[PDB]
């Protein structure tokens, strides 16, 4: 029972009824120890995404099947040279083949076989969304340098013209530069005024330049203050933040989920980091989710597709994926098959056939999409 | 703002006992939303949007006309005030 | 004038009080009458629901509550209201051309 | 990875030298008259109840500076000038506003598409959109008969190889090329005129190809899968695929440098030259 | 079939089915530019300011 | 003085940014909004019983998850529904245009 | 004077000496700056919708 793939639910108490879309889904094992606990057949019925593709396959290869949920473990991290979990339930030939959600990887791929994968996936990161990533250099933004220097030289030359015209028409450099600058800048400043019509005209038309300049500049700044970019903070597990955890900050909180596949990867490439993580396990998904809503948890690492789902379906239309889907430990889901059934080939060609006719468009667009997709 | 309003249709020569069948049929079709897909497959196009905005410019237009009017209002009020000085030329 | 029920709730005095009705369709009706030379007497429906085709009696029969019921059983002989078009309804009734898409 | 499209992007009309942009030069002259209009009205109202100065006064009021020392002596011109200044503020504000409006709001661009864009369901002249013959793309099309009108309409232009197609779309010979991502995206990031478009189709993947069942086939598979955890694969990318970037985004607001302000910088120098000989003739009046 | 608007003159020489899709008489006109109010300047304030 | 100009400008700019850019509002929907394909607690969305709306739903089985999820709230008449949505008792009502508009 | 101050004081004017009035007129101008800036922002608003 992973979230948006294999939804479970109980029949309308009327007559074992459910909603023709689903299929019967008893978990005919009831966990109990006080009584003999004959495996109780509690009929339920499941539906979702994975299920549909199961159904279409079965129809196109002409067989039949029942479902059978699982009890001990979830995805079977092997222990003591032993596989619990559904990998268990298929390696001990009690159950023929497994669907649902099983990441592919080496350790698994030699005890059973595998089909061709459905959909991209892998390890990725989720982190709450900050605010206002406006550049600390916003003010210097809307101009190059050439504006400023062209301004400067215009200053000098017009000042010289003041010298050359003011002496002969009818107290210059000690002030003239000061005046003109001030004029450019919304002339708070006070200053004595050059008498004589020549300079009068000159400085006036200069100020005309001033008004245009200032107004333009403000417009441009108003431009930039509308196209932000929300540059995210963490930028991939290679970041040292995810490497100097307690060192270079009030430490993070690298929530995870034990027992999984991902964990099995981390503890094979950054054992150091695995150590620091150990004390933040979040059973299930929603636990970590809420704990991420309320500061208990800083950032989260987990399978991808489940995240690219849980994102686009949260009311606050912002959670986020760190790099706009920078899936990096990359592989696919699949379908388990116990070793060497001459079927495997058939399943294979079948699913590929499916990819042909674009139905893995419709299924995708019917379940694995959400609002806030932008 | 469609105003002289009606529908298209399908012609049938008078009184074929069919007519009823065609009728119930097309309605049946409206049932199953297929006149969604057909519609969305042919009678749609790009530029389908409600409103937008284009960078108008270069305004020698009625707006600034109104502004200049508020201006000339000044000359009006000024001349109105002017004569008042004549009043106290007598007091 | 418009004879109707005080059916503010189940169990009411059910007193079929007269009231007066008016608006859009009534206007339409009047035009039709003055161009079609007859008379008429409106009155609201019993229940208030438009009408659908439901089995009842816990036997093999399916009738309509709602307006269409009083259309077929004779209580009435023309429905003028915001009545939708459909399929099933078009099985047992005839429909004038539409008048507001 | 999967399939996408590509098509030549059009360069925005971010006009700099357009300095007089928001004002329809007519209106500018209108200002140039109204100013003297009110000026003469002023000194008229002065003489009855400072006849060259008021000119200075007004032009100052508009240009925020350059002040003489005039004033109203009357009572009328008091109100006159007051509202005059009001007018001035209104102008300069409005001007700023519309400059902003122009600068931030861009063209409504429609090169964007999808796959269900009717403009790719009912071709015309103006949309030839080929592909590479004998290529997996082809096989995907023909066996989806519901797309047939596309299929056949494309067959009359299909190209021979990547370089052919890309070098083609450089020069608008076609309009749209349709191929797979991990070539187009690298392209659009290295070369700097081309750009991808909406979402994907064919979640496929590449892969090592074997014969029928030469044994160690199975072997090789294992190795690949391993490499996807030591990052070694993941490493190779930076070494080859995502290293060169033309900064590329939506239509971003762009700082301006010198293609605009020169547009009036020159005016500056002009005010210079005139002055000098005005000086001479000023002495003449003297 | 094809496209035949319904109306009186037609509707008595033949019959008709139930219609598909809304329609009727309407108008097309090229699109102007810049319909900015001639009162833009007075816009952003009430009087009380 | 340079500093001064920088301030006052920037201030104007950000005031503009605030004043023109509004919230990203998501009440907008369609019919295929998944938020109406996989209901939860927070989306009760009823209709009028025995009404043409109903007939359209049930006979389109592919919508069934909607259908049944709605049956547990369906109202009695217009005024009921409207007066309901006045006070957030529900979230969404679904009916025909020439009344809602 | 005060009016001019509100309106981007092109105008020239004699200045009131004495610290009381000095403070008063200063803080008034503070009002002025806010006012003008706001107003421009709002106009920039309308010139987009
Ligand atoms: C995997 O999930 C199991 C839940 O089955 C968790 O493990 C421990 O869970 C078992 C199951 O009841 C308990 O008997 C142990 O006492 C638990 N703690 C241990 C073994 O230290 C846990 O979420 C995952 N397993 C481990 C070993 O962490
Ligand atoms: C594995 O389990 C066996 C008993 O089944 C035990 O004797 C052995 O010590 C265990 N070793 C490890 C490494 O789990
Ligand atoms: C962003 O804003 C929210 C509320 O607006 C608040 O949590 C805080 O100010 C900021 N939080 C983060 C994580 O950026
Ligand atoms: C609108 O602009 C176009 C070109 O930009 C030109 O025909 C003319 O200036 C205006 N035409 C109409 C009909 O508004």
């Amino acid at each position: 029972e992973e979230a948006p793939f294999v939804i479970v639910e109980s029949v309308d108490p009327l007559s074992g009824t459910c909603m023709r879309n689903t299929v019967p889904c008893q978990k005919r094992i009831i966990s109990e120890n006080k009584t003999d606990e004959e495996p109780g057949y509690i009929k339920k019925c499941c539906k979702g995404f994975c299920i549909d593709i199961l159904k279409k396959i079965s129809k196109s290869v002409k067989f039949t099947y029942d479902l059978y949920l699982v009890t001990n473990g979830k995805h079977g991290k092997k222990i003591n040279g032993t596989w619990n979990g559904m990998i268990g339930e298929v390696v001990m030939k009690r159950a023929y083949m497994a669907v649902g959600s099983l990441t592919i990887n080496e350790e698994r791929s030699e005890v059973v076989d595998f089909s061709v994968p459905f959909i991209e996936t892998g390890i990725s990161v989720m982190v709450s969304r900050s605010n206002g990533t406006v550049s600390p250099s916003a003010f210097l933004e809307p101009f190059s340098a050439c504006v400023w220097v062209m301004m400067f030289v215009m200053l000098l030359i017009v000042s010289a013209v003041a010298v050359f015209v003011f002496e002969y028409f009818s107290f210059t450099i000690g002030k003239a530069i000061w005046l003109l600058w001030g004029l450019v800048f919304n002339n708070s400043v006070p200053v004595q005024n050059p008498k004589g019509t020549t300079s009068k005209i000159m400085v006036s038309v200069w100020a005309f330049f001033a008004v245009i300049f200032l107004a333009s500049y403000t417009a441009n700044l108003a431009a930039f203050m509308i196209q932000e970019e929300y540059v995210d903070q963490v930028s991939g597990l290679s970041d040292k933040k995810f490497q100097r955890p307690n060192d270079f900050s009030p430490p993070f909180r690298f929530g995870t989920v034990p027992n999984g596949s991902t964990e099995r990867n981390i503890r094979n490439n950054y054992a150091e980091m695995h150590a620091y993580m150990g004390k933040f396990n979040q059973r299930g998904v929603d636990d970590a989710l809420l704990s991420l809503k309320t500061g208990k948890l800083d950032a989260f690492i987990y399978d991808a597709a489940v995240l690219n789902y849980m994102a686009g379906r949260d009311e606050g239309c912002k959670l986020v994926t760190i790099g706009s889907g920078k899936v990096f430990a990359s592989t696919g889901y699949g379908i388990a098959i116990q070793k060497d059934s001459g079927w495997k080939r058939q399943v294979d060609l079948a699913i590929l056939q499916l990819f042909g006719d674009g139905e893995m468009e419709e299924l995708e667009a019917l379940w694995l999409t959400g609002i806030c997709h932008n | 703002k469609v105003f002289a309003s009606t529908g298209y249709g399908i012609a049938i020569q008078k009184d074929s006992g069919w007519k009823r069948q065609v009728d119930l049929a097309i309605l049946q079709l409206f049932g199953d939303g297929e006149m969604e897909e057909l519609e969305a497959l042919w009678l749609t196009g790009i530029c389908h949007n409600e409103k937008n905005e284009v960078m108008s410019s270069q305004l020698d237009i009625d707006n600034m006309a109104g502004v200049f009017y508020m201006l000339g209002a000044a000359m009006a009020l000024s001349l109105i005030t002017f004569i008042s000085e004549h009043l106290f030329y007598w007091q | 004038i418009c004879t109707g029920p005080n059916d503010t709730s189940p169990g009411s005095p059910r007193h079929t009080v007269p009231q007066c009705c008016y608006g859009f369709c009534i206007d339409l009706l009047i035009k039709l009458a003055r161009t079609m030379q007859f008379t008429y007497e409106v009155h609201l429906v019993a229940d208030g629901k438009f009408g659908t085709q439901e089995r009842v009696q816990n036997s093999n029969k399916k009738e309509w509550n709602g307006m269409m019921g009083e259309l077929l059983s004779g209580q009435a002989d023309m429905i003028v209201a915001p009545l939708t078009i459909n399929n099933e309804r078009a099985q047992y009734i005839e429909f004038s051309k539409p008048f507001k898409y | 990875q999967g399939l996408t499209i590509l098509v030549k992007k059009e360069i925005p009309r971010s006009t700099l030298d357009s300095f007089m942009q928001p004002f329809q030069s007519t209106l500018w002259l209108l200002v140039g008259l109204s100013v003297h209009v009110v000026a003469v009205m002023l000194y008229l109202l002065d003489r009855f109840s400072t006849l060259s100065s008021a000119m200075w006064f007004s032009w100052g009021v508009l240009l925020n500076s350059g002040i003489g020392e005039g004033a109203p002596r009357s009572f009328s011109a008091r109100i006159l000038g007051m509202v005059w200044a009001g007018f001035a503020m209104i102008i300069v504000a409005s001007y700023t506003a519309n400059l902003a409006a122009f600068l931030v709001l861009d063209r409504p661009e429609e090169r964007i598409t999808g796959i269900n864009d009717p403009r790719l369901r009912n071709p015309s002249d103006k949309f030839i959109y080929a592909t590479v013959k004998q290529s997996s793309v082809d096989i995907y099309f023909r066996r989806q008969v519901e797309l047939s009108t596309m299929y056949r309409h494309m067959e009359k232009h299909n190209y021979e190889s990547a370089a052919e197609a890309i070098q083609a779309v450089r020069d608008n010979k076609l309009h749209a090329f349709i191929w797979d991502s991990a070539v187009l995206e690298f392209e659009a990031s290295q070369k700097c005129d081309l750009v991808t478009t909406g979402e994907l189709f064919f979640r496929s993947g590449f892969g090592i190809g074997m014969r029928k069942d030469s044994p160690w086939k199975q072997q090789v598979s294992l190795s690949i899968l391993k490499s996807h955890e030591n990052g070694f694969m993941e490493d190779l990318d930076k070494t080859w695929v995502r290293y060169q970037e033309c900064d590329s985004r939506s239509n971003a607001p762009a700082t301006l440098t010198c293609e605009n302000m020169a547009g009036v910088f020159m005016l500056v120098a002009g005010g210079i030259v005139a002055g000098i000989f005005l000086i001479f003739i000023e002495i003449a009046y003297k």
